[PDB]
Protein backbone atom coordinates (compact mmCIF):
# COMPACT_ATOMS: atom_id res chain seq x y z
CA UNK A 1 0.00 0.00 0.00
CA UNK A 2 1.49 3.37 -1.12
CA UNK A 3 -0.28 7.16 -0.46
CA UNK A 4 1.54 9.36 -3.16
CA UNK A 5 0.34 12.98 -2.54
CA UNK A 6 0.56 15.63 -5.19
CA UNK A 7 0.07 19.09 -6.54
CA UNK A 8 1.53 22.62 -7.02
CA UNK A 9 4.50 23.92 -5.25
CA UNK A 10 3.61 27.45 -4.91
CA UNK A 11 -0.38 29.05 -4.76
CA UNK A 12 -1.28 32.91 -5.31
CA UNK A 13 -3.26 34.22 -2.24
CA UNK A 14 -7.51 34.28 -2.43
CA UNK A 15 -6.63 30.85 -5.04
CA UNK A 16 -8.13 27.77 -4.54
CA UNK A 17 -5.09 24.92 -4.18
CA UNK A 18 -5.85 21.64 -4.82
CA UNK A 19 -3.95 18.70 -4.01
CA UNK A 20 -4.50 14.82 -5.12
CA UNK A 21 -3.51 11.59 -3.46
CA UNK A 22 -2.90 8.30 -5.24
CA UNK A 23 -3.57 5.32 -3.34
CA UNK A 24 -1.56 2.52 -4.64
CA UNK A 25 -2.20 -0.44 -2.80
CA UNK A 26 -6.02 -1.45 -2.40
CA UNK A 27 -9.45 0.51 -3.38
CA UNK A 28 -10.34 3.53 -1.81
CA UNK A 29 -13.96 2.36 -1.51
CA UNK A 30 -12.50 -0.51 0.61
CA UNK A 31 -15.23 0.42 3.21
CA UNK A 32 -12.77 -0.75 5.69
CA UNK A 33 -10.98 2.31 5.83
CA UNK A 34 -11.37 6.49 6.02
CA UNK A 35 -9.32 8.46 3.81
CA UNK A 36 -8.23 12.09 5.90
CA UNK A 37 -5.73 15.14 4.88
CA UNK A 38 -3.68 16.43 7.83
CA UNK A 39 -1.57 19.15 7.54
CA UNK A 40 2.03 20.63 8.91
CA UNK A 41 2.36 24.16 9.44
CA UNK A 42 5.97 25.75 9.81
CA UNK A 43 6.18 25.68 13.36
CA UNK A 44 5.38 22.16 14.06
CA UNK A 45 1.88 22.17 14.44
CA UNK A 46 -0.31 19.09 13.72
CA UNK A 47 -4.02 19.98 12.08
CA UNK A 48 -6.52 17.40 10.82
CA UNK A 49 -8.47 19.37 7.71
CA UNK A 50 -10.87 16.67 6.97
CA UNK A 51 -12.03 12.80 6.68
CA UNK A 52 -13.88 11.30 4.09
CA UNK A 53 -15.15 7.77 3.59
CA UNK A 54 -16.21 5.31 0.23
CA UNK A 55 -20.12 6.39 0.79
CA UNK A 56 -19.85 10.38 0.48
CA UNK A 57 -19.93 11.35 3.97
CA UNK A 58 -16.97 13.99 5.09
CA UNK A 59 -15.88 15.77 8.13
CA UNK A 60 -14.27 18.65 8.02
CA UNK A 61 -12.54 20.94 10.83
CA UNK A 62 -14.70 23.85 11.96
CA UNK A 63 -12.18 26.65 11.68
CA UNK A 64 -11.71 25.71 7.61
CA UNK A 65 -15.39 23.98 7.23
CA UNK A 66 -16.67 26.67 5.00
CA UNK A 67 -13.99 26.83 2.44
CA UNK A 68 -12.41 22.84 1.98
CA UNK A 69 -13.86 20.06 0.07
CA UNK A 70 -12.75 16.32 0.12
CA UNK A 71 -13.91 14.13 -2.16
CA UNK A 72 -12.99 10.54 -3.72
CA UNK A 73 -12.43 9.62 -7.22
CA UNK A 74 -12.84 6.15 -7.42
CA UNK A 75 -12.41 5.31 -11.10
CA UNK A 76 -8.54 6.21 -10.68
CA UNK A 77 -8.13 5.00 -6.84
CA UNK A 78 -7.16 9.04 -5.75
CA UNK A 79 -7.92 11.26 -3.05
CA UNK A 80 -8.39 15.44 -3.84
CA UNK A 81 -8.17 18.09 -1.57
CA UNK A 82 -9.46 21.12 -2.44
CA UNK A 83 -8.91 24.56 -0.28
CA UNK A 84 -10.28 27.43 -1.26
CA UNK A 85 -9.58 31.64 -0.03
CA UNK A 86 -5.99 30.58 0.46
CA UNK A 87 -4.38 32.79 2.33
CA UNK A 88 -0.03 32.95 3.95
CA UNK A 89 -1.35 31.15 7.24
CA UNK A 90 -2.29 27.94 4.69
CA UNK A 91 1.46 27.73 3.96
CA UNK A 92 2.24 24.15 5.22
CA UNK A 93 3.20 20.16 4.46
CA UNK A 94 0.08 18.42 3.26
CA UNK A 95 -0.44 14.25 4.43
CA UNK A 96 -2.36 11.75 3.12
CA UNK A 97 -3.44 9.30 5.90
CA UNK A 98 -5.52 6.36 6.00
CA UNK A 99 -7.87 5.43 9.09
CA UNK A 100 -8.81 1.89 10.28
CA UNK A 101 -12.80 1.67 10.41
CA UNK A 102 -13.40 -0.84 12.69
CA UNK A 103 -16.79 -2.16 13.36
CA UNK A 104 -19.26 -2.22 16.05
CA UNK A 105 -18.21 -5.73 17.05
CA UNK A 106 -14.23 -5.32 16.15
CA UNK A 107 -12.54 -5.41 19.95
CA UNK A 108 -10.97 -2.33 19.19
CA UNK A 109 -14.81 -0.59 17.86
CA UNK A 110 -14.46 3.53 18.27
CA UNK A 111 -10.84 3.33 18.17
CA UNK A 112 -9.80 5.86 15.85
CA UNK A 113 -6.34 6.49 14.71
CA UNK A 114 -4.28 7.69 11.78
CA UNK A 115 -2.23 4.22 10.96
CA UNK A 116 -0.84 5.20 7.80
CA UNK A 117 0.82 8.34 5.88
CA UNK A 118 2.20 9.62 3.10
CA UNK A 119 4.98 10.99 2.44
CA UNK A 120 3.63 14.88 2.75
CA UNK A 121 3.42 17.66 -0.15
CA UNK A 122 4.24 21.15 0.54
CA UNK A 123 2.35 24.36 -0.54
CA UNK A 124 3.56 27.84 -0.08
CA UNK A 125 0.94 30.65 -0.49
CA UNK A 126 2.63 34.06 -1.53
CA UNK A 127 2.25 36.87 -3.95
CA UNK A 128 5.86 37.20 -5.04
CA UNK A 129 6.16 34.63 -8.26
CA UNK A 130 8.37 31.66 -8.73
CA UNK A 131 12.10 32.30 -9.19
CA UNK A 132 14.54 29.36 -10.02
CA UNK A 133 18.47 28.99 -8.18
CA UNK A 134 21.59 29.98 -9.52
CA UNK A 135 24.33 27.47 -8.88
CA UNK A 136 27.75 28.30 -8.26
CA UNK A 137 30.86 25.84 -7.39
CA UNK A 138 32.28 25.97 -3.79
CA UNK A 139 35.92 24.26 -5.16
CA UNK A 140 38.34 22.42 -3.33
CA UNK A 141 41.53 23.74 -2.14
CA UNK A 142 43.94 23.80 0.55
CA UNK A 143 42.48 25.92 2.65
CA UNK A 144 39.19 23.49 2.33
CA UNK A 145 41.23 20.83 2.98
CA UNK A 146 41.49 18.76 6.49
CA UNK A 147 43.96 15.75 7.03
CA UNK A 148 43.16 13.33 4.22
CA UNK A 149 40.11 14.63 3.49
CA UNK A 150 39.17 17.15 1.47
CA UNK A 151 35.57 19.27 1.06
CA UNK A 152 33.46 20.21 -1.97
CA UNK A 153 30.24 21.60 -2.37
CA UNK A 154 28.00 23.80 -4.77
CA UNK A 155 26.08 26.94 -3.44
CA UNK A 156 22.21 26.94 -4.33
CA UNK A 157 21.23 30.54 -3.81
CA UNK A 158 17.97 33.46 -4.70
CA UNK A 159 15.08 31.38 -4.98
CA UNK A 160 11.88 30.99 -3.84
CA UNK A 161 9.48 28.95 -2.89
CA UNK A 162 10.88 26.33 -1.38
CA UNK A 163 12.46 23.45 -1.50
CA UNK A 164 15.11 22.58 -3.70
CA UNK A 165 16.64 19.28 -3.95
CA UNK A 166 20.38 18.02 -4.12
CA UNK A 167 21.89 15.00 -4.77
CA UNK A 168 25.29 14.04 -6.27
CA UNK A 169 26.83 12.10 -9.18
CA UNK A 170 23.26 11.38 -9.87
CA UNK A 171 22.48 9.70 -6.42
CA UNK A 172 25.87 7.60 -6.36
CA UNK A 173 27.61 9.66 -3.79
CA UNK A 174 25.46 9.34 -0.50
CA UNK A 175 28.27 9.40 2.01
CA UNK A 176 29.41 12.14 3.63
CA UNK A 177 26.56 14.67 1.92
CA UNK A 178 25.29 17.52 4.21
CA UNK A 179 22.92 19.65 2.51
CA UNK A 180 21.81 22.10 4.92
CA UNK A 181 18.36 23.63 5.64
CA UNK A 182 17.79 26.91 3.52
CA UNK A 183 17.89 30.32 4.90
CA UNK A 184 15.83 32.90 4.08
CA UNK A 185 17.80 36.10 2.76
CA UNK A 186 16.92 39.84 2.91
CA UNK A 187 15.85 39.59 -0.63
CA UNK A 188 12.94 37.49 0.33
CA UNK A 189 14.75 34.86 -1.57
CA UNK A 190 16.13 30.99 -0.53
CA UNK A 191 19.48 30.40 -0.64
CA UNK A 192 20.90 26.87 0.82
CA UNK A 193 25.05 24.97 0.25
CA UNK A 194 25.44 21.37 -0.21
CA UNK A 195 28.94 20.06 0.90
CA UNK A 196 30.74 16.22 0.46
CA UNK A 197 33.53 15.19 1.85
CA UNK A 198 35.78 13.08 0.02
CA UNK A 199 39.45 10.97 -0.21
CA UNK A 200 41.84 14.03 -1.10
CA UNK A 201 43.31 11.43 -3.46
CA UNK A 202 40.05 10.71 -5.53
CA UNK A 203 40.34 14.44 -6.77
CA UNK A 204 41.90 14.13 -10.29
CA UNK A 205 40.46 10.67 -10.93
CA UNK A 206 36.59 10.79 -9.74
CA UNK A 207 34.54 13.77 -11.03
CA UNK A 208 32.11 15.38 -8.84
CA UNK A 209 28.80 16.92 -10.24
CA UNK A 210 26.12 18.31 -7.83
CA UNK A 211 22.26 17.87 -9.77
CA UNK A 212 19.82 20.92 -8.18
CA UNK A 213 15.91 20.32 -8.83
CA UNK A 214 13.49 23.15 -8.14
CA UNK A 215 10.09 21.85 -9.54
CA UNK A 216 8.14 25.10 -8.52
CA UNK A 217 10.34 26.75 -11.68
CA UNK A 218 10.88 23.90 -13.20
CA UNK A 219 14.74 24.55 -12.85
CA UNK A 220 17.18 21.47 -13.38
CA UNK A 221 20.98 22.56 -12.79
CA UNK A 222 23.88 20.16 -13.37
CA UNK A 223 27.19 21.94 -12.40
CA UNK A 224 30.64 20.27 -12.35
CA UNK A 225 32.77 20.46 -8.97
CA UNK A 226 36.73 21.18 -10.68
CA UNK A 227 39.59 21.30 -7.65
CA UNK A 228 41.65 24.80 -7.83
CA UNK A 229 45.12 23.54 -6.67
CA UNK A 230 45.19 26.64 -4.40
CA UNK B 1 -11.00 22.03 20.99
CA UNK B 2 -9.15 20.05 23.45
CA UNK B 3 -5.76 21.11 23.65
CA UNK B 4 -3.08 19.12 24.36
CA UNK B 5 0.87 19.35 25.81
CA UNK B 6 3.74 17.39 25.76
CA UNK B 7 6.91 17.30 28.12
CA UNK B 8 9.61 17.82 27.65
CA UNK B 9 9.19 19.84 24.45
CA UNK B 10 13.06 18.45 23.69
CA UNK B 11 15.32 16.26 25.12
CA UNK B 12 18.30 14.05 24.69
CA UNK B 13 19.32 10.91 25.73
CA UNK B 14 22.26 8.10 25.38
CA UNK B 15 21.39 5.04 23.57
CA UNK B 16 20.23 2.30 26.08
CA UNK B 17 18.38 4.87 28.65
CA UNK B 18 14.92 4.61 29.18
CA UNK B 19 12.70 7.55 28.29
CA UNK B 20 9.64 8.50 29.30
CA UNK B 21 7.46 11.36 27.32
CA UNK B 22 4.01 12.79 29.10
CA UNK B 23 1.07 13.70 27.23
CA UNK B 24 -1.17 15.77 29.42
CA UNK B 25 -4.92 16.93 27.68
CA UNK B 26 -7.36 20.21 28.99
CA UNK B 27 -10.34 17.22 29.59
CA UNK B 28 -9.76 13.60 30.22
CA UNK B 29 -9.63 11.71 26.94
CA UNK B 30 -10.69 8.21 28.66
CA UNK B 31 -8.05 6.61 26.91
CA UNK B 32 -7.95 7.50 23.06
CA UNK B 33 -4.78 8.69 22.84
CA UNK B 34 -2.62 8.21 20.12
CA UNK B 35 1.26 7.99 19.46
CA UNK B 36 3.03 8.95 16.26
CA UNK B 37 6.47 8.94 15.56
CA UNK B 38 8.07 11.35 13.20
CA UNK B 39 11.35 10.82 11.55
CA UNK B 40 13.00 13.36 8.32
CA UNK B 41 13.46 11.27 5.52
CA UNK B 42 10.08 8.93 6.18
CA UNK B 43 6.60 9.21 6.24
CA UNK B 44 4.69 9.87 10.14
CA UNK B 45 4.13 6.37 11.34
CA UNK B 46 1.89 5.17 13.87
CA UNK B 47 3.34 3.13 17.18
CA UNK B 48 0.18 3.59 19.20
CA UNK B 49 -3.15 3.96 19.25
CA UNK B 50 -5.87 3.79 22.20
CA UNK B 51 -2.82 4.05 24.75
CA UNK B 52 -1.76 0.41 25.29
CA UNK B 53 -2.06 -1.09 21.89
CA UNK B 54 0.97 -1.54 19.54
CA UNK B 55 0.63 -1.49 15.90
CA UNK B 56 2.79 -4.47 13.88
CA UNK B 57 5.99 -3.99 13.29
CA UNK B 58 6.53 -1.81 16.04
CA UNK B 59 8.88 -2.44 18.97
CA UNK B 60 8.24 -3.98 21.51
CA UNK B 61 10.29 -0.93 23.53
CA UNK B 62 7.60 1.51 23.02
CA UNK B 63 5.05 0.87 25.43
CA UNK B 64 1.90 3.33 26.17
CA UNK B 65 -0.39 3.81 29.84
CA UNK B 66 -2.38 6.41 31.18
CA UNK B 67 -5.63 7.20 32.04
CA UNK B 68 -7.76 10.38 32.49
CA UNK B 69 -5.99 13.61 31.11
CA UNK B 70 -2.42 12.20 31.30
CA UNK B 71 -1.06 9.52 29.25
CA UNK B 72 3.12 8.46 28.53
CA UNK B 73 4.97 6.85 26.40
CA UNK B 74 8.11 4.91 27.23
CA UNK B 75 11.01 4.08 25.29
CA UNK B 76 12.79 1.20 27.04
CA UNK B 77 16.07 0.15 25.68
CA UNK B 78 16.33 3.47 23.40
CA UNK B 79 18.54 2.91 19.74
CA UNK B 80 20.00 4.54 16.90
CA UNK B 81 16.37 4.25 14.75
CA UNK B 82 14.41 5.82 18.10
CA UNK B 83 15.66 8.81 17.90
CA UNK B 84 12.76 11.42 16.37
CA UNK B 85 9.97 13.95 17.46
CA UNK B 86 7.06 12.30 18.94
CA UNK B 87 3.31 13.45 18.44
CA UNK B 88 0.62 12.49 20.80
CA UNK B 89 -3.10 12.81 19.59
CA UNK B 90 -7.14 12.61 21.19
CA UNK B 91 -9.50 10.74 19.75
CA UNK B 92 -12.34 11.50 22.06
CA UNK B 93 -13.36 14.91 20.59
CA UNK B 94 -15.14 16.18 17.24
CA UNK B 95 -11.54 17.85 16.62
CA UNK B 96 -8.99 15.56 16.60
CA UNK B 97 -5.67 17.20 17.70
CA UNK B 98 -2.06 16.57 18.20
CA UNK B 99 0.20 17.82 21.23
CA UNK B 100 3.18 19.97 20.22
CA UNK B 101 6.19 17.60 19.92
CA UNK B 102 8.92 16.06 22.08
CA UNK B 103 12.29 15.99 19.99
CA UNK B 104 14.04 13.31 21.36
CA UNK B 105 18.12 13.44 20.14
CA UNK B 106 21.34 11.83 21.12
CA UNK B 107 23.68 11.96 24.04
CA UNK B 108 27.05 11.60 22.97
CA UNK B 109 30.62 12.42 23.50
CA UNK B 110 32.41 15.31 22.45
CA UNK B 111 34.08 15.86 18.92
CA UNK B 112 35.49 18.84 17.80
CA UNK B 113 34.30 19.92 14.32
CA UNK B 114 36.71 20.18 11.11
CA UNK B 115 37.00 23.70 9.97
CA UNK B 116 36.96 24.87 5.97
CA UNK B 117 36.71 27.81 4.19
CA UNK B 118 35.79 28.35 0.61
CA UNK B 119 36.01 32.04 -1.19
CA UNK B 120 33.55 32.89 -3.84
CA UNK B 121 32.95 31.25 -7.30
CA UNK B 122 34.18 33.43 -10.15
CA UNK B 123 30.95 32.93 -11.58
CA UNK B 124 29.26 34.67 -8.35
CA UNK B 125 31.44 37.62 -8.91
CA UNK B 126 30.55 38.21 -12.10
CA UNK B 127 27.13 37.91 -11.15
CA UNK B 128 28.05 40.77 -8.94
CA UNK B 129 27.51 39.67 -5.36
CA UNK B 130 30.14 37.45 -3.14
CA UNK B 131 29.62 34.68 -0.95
CA UNK B 132 32.57 33.19 1.40
CA UNK B 133 31.35 30.00 3.41
CA UNK B 134 32.82 28.46 6.75
CA UNK B 135 31.93 25.00 7.14
CA UNK B 136 31.94 23.34 10.53
CA UNK B 137 31.89 19.44 9.93
CA UNK B 138 30.56 16.83 12.15
CA UNK B 139 31.16 17.94 15.73
CA UNK B 140 29.01 17.76 19.06
CA UNK B 141 27.86 19.72 20.87
CA UNK B 142 25.52 21.64 19.05
CA UNK B 143 26.63 25.11 20.51
CA UNK B 144 29.58 26.66 18.37
CA UNK B 145 30.47 30.25 17.78
CA UNK B 146 31.51 31.22 14.61
CA UNK B 147 33.12 34.63 13.91
CA UNK B 148 33.77 36.47 11.02
CA UNK B 149 36.65 38.94 10.59
CA UNK B 150 38.37 40.71 7.33
CA UNK B 151 41.21 42.92 7.73
CA UNK B 152 41.20 41.93 11.49
CA UNK B 153 37.31 43.47 11.81
CA UNK B 154 34.34 41.88 13.43
CA UNK B 155 31.19 41.75 10.57
CA UNK B 156 27.65 42.73 11.60
CA UNK B 157 24.31 41.00 9.77
CA UNK B 158 26.48 40.26 6.62
CA UNK B 159 26.68 36.56 7.41
CA UNK B 160 23.88 33.83 8.04
CA UNK B 161 24.36 30.49 9.77
CA UNK B 162 22.37 27.02 9.55
CA UNK B 163 22.45 23.77 11.20
CA UNK B 164 21.94 20.21 10.22
CA UNK B 165 19.74 18.47 12.03
CA UNK B 166 21.45 15.66 14.04
CA UNK B 167 22.90 12.57 11.66
CA UNK B 168 21.38 9.33 12.42
CA UNK B 169 24.59 7.56 12.92
CA UNK B 170 27.49 9.82 13.65
CA UNK B 171 24.83 11.85 15.90
CA UNK B 172 27.31 14.87 15.26
CA UNK B 173 25.52 18.21 13.25
CA UNK B 174 27.83 19.95 11.06
CA UNK B 175 26.79 23.89 10.36
CA UNK B 176 27.35 26.11 7.33
CA UNK B 177 28.48 30.02 8.30
CA UNK B 178 27.85 32.13 4.93
CA UNK B 179 28.87 35.87 5.06
CA UNK B 180 27.48 37.45 1.63
CA UNK B 181 28.81 40.79 0.37
CA UNK B 182 28.42 43.10 -2.29
CA UNK B 183 31.65 42.64 -5.09
CA UNK B 184 32.74 46.56 -4.24
CA UNK B 185 33.41 45.42 -0.57
CA UNK B 186 34.94 42.28 -1.09
CA UNK B 187 37.16 43.86 -4.18
CA UNK B 188 38.40 46.48 -1.08
CA UNK B 189 39.73 44.12 1.20
CA UNK B 190 42.56 41.20 1.48
CA UNK B 191 42.73 39.00 4.49
CA UNK B 192 39.19 36.71 5.07
CA UNK B 193 39.01 34.68 7.89
CA UNK B 194 36.74 32.75 9.88
CA UNK B 195 37.10 32.35 13.54
CA UNK B 196 35.70 29.21 15.59
CA UNK B 197 35.44 28.81 18.92
CA UNK B 198 33.76 25.33 20.48
CA UNK B 199 33.86 22.86 23.43
CA UNK B 200 36.04 20.16 22.77
CA UNK B 201 38.48 23.05 21.20
CA UNK B 202 41.24 24.06 23.76
CA UNK B 203 42.35 27.24 21.46
CA UNK B 204 39.73 29.05 18.79
CA UNK B 205 40.36 27.68 15.10
CA UNK B 206 41.09 30.30 12.44
CA UNK B 207 40.72 29.86 9.10
CA UNK B 208 41.96 32.51 6.57
CA UNK B 209 43.14 33.31 2.96
CA UNK B 210 44.29 36.81 1.12
CA UNK B 211 41.68 37.15 -2.08
CA UNK B 212 43.51 36.61 -5.01
CA UNK B 213 46.25 34.42 -3.93
CA UNK C 1 -19.66 13.57 14.07
CA UNK C 2 -20.33 9.60 13.81
CA UNK C 3 -16.91 9.45 15.07
CA UNK C 4 -18.11 10.74 18.42
CA UNK C 5 -21.31 8.82 18.41
CA UNK C 6 -18.97 5.83 18.63
CA UNK C 7 -17.97 7.20 21.97
CA UNK C 8 -20.85 6.29 23.12
CA UNK C 9 -22.01 3.25 21.12
CA UNK C 10 -18.70 1.59 23.24
CA UNK C 11 -20.82 2.07 26.35
CA UNK C 12 -23.49 0.21 24.56
CA UNK C 13 -22.06 -2.34 23.27
CA UNK C 14 -20.71 -2.98 26.86
CA UNK C 15 -24.01 -3.48 28.49
CA UNK C 16 -24.66 -5.82 25.41
CA UNK C 17 -21.43 -8.18 26.41
CA UNK C 18 -22.86 -8.15 29.80
CA UNK C 19 -25.64 -10.00 28.76
C1 LIG D 1 -25.29 1.66 30.04
C2 LIG D 1 -23.88 1.14 30.29
C3 LIG D 1 -23.49 1.40 31.75
C4 LIG D 1 -22.05 1.89 31.79
C5 LIG D 1 -21.85 2.80 33.00
C6 LIG D 1 -20.44 3.41 32.97
C7 LIG D 1 -19.50 2.61 33.88
C8 LIG D 1 -18.80 1.52 33.08
C9 LIG D 1 -17.32 1.50 33.44
C10 LIG D 1 -16.56 0.66 32.42
C11 LIG D 1 -15.08 1.03 32.51
C12 LIG D 1 -14.30 0.42 31.35
O1 LIG D 1 -13.65 1.45 30.67
P1 LIG D 1 -12.11 1.86 31.10
O2 LIG D 1 -11.19 0.69 30.84
O3 LIG D 1 -12.05 2.23 32.56
O4 LIG D 1 -11.63 3.14 30.18
C13 LIG D 1 -12.46 3.51 29.12
C14 LIG D 1 -12.29 2.49 28.00
N1 LIG D 1 -12.78 3.02 26.74
C15 LIG D 1 -11.96 4.14 26.33
C16 LIG D 1 -12.69 1.99 25.72
C17 LIG D 1 -14.16 3.45 26.87
C1 LIG E 1 25.28 13.38 28.44
O1 LIG E 1 25.72 12.43 29.46
C2 LIG E 1 26.66 12.96 30.40
C3 LIG E 1 27.06 11.82 31.31
O2 LIG E 1 26.63 12.04 32.64
C4 LIG E 1 26.03 14.13 31.15
O3 LIG E 1 26.99 14.67 32.06
C5 LIG E 1 25.58 15.20 30.17
O4 LIG E 1 24.92 16.25 30.87
C6 LIG E 1 24.64 14.61 29.12
N1 LIG E 1 24.29 15.61 28.13
C7 LIG E 1 23.04 16.02 27.91
C8 LIG E 1 22.86 17.07 26.86
O5 LIG E 1 22.09 15.57 28.54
Amino acid sequence: VQLVESGPGLVQPWGTLSLTCRVSGDSVSNDNYYWAWIRQTPGRELQVIGTIYYSGTTYYNPSLRNRVTISLDKSVNVVSLRLGSVSAADTAQYYCVRMPSHGFWSTSFSYWYFDLWGRGHFVAVSWASTKGPSVFPLAPSSKSTSGGTAALGCLVKDYFPEPVTVSWNSGALTSGVHTFPAVLQSSGLYSLSSVVTVPSSSLGTQTYICNVDHKPSNTKVDKKVEPKSC
Amino acid sequence: DIQMTQSPSSLSASVGDKVTITCRASQSVTKYLNWYQFKTGQAPRILIYGTYTLLSGVSPRFSGAGSGSLYTLTITNIQPEDFATYYCQQAHSTPWTFGQGTHVAANRTVAAPSVFIFPPSDEQLKSGTASVVCLLNNFYPREAKVQWKVDNALQSGNSQESVTEQDSKDSTYSLSSTLTLSKADYEKHKVYACEVTHQGLSSPVTKSFNRGG
Amino acid sequence: NWFDITNWLWYIKLFIMIV
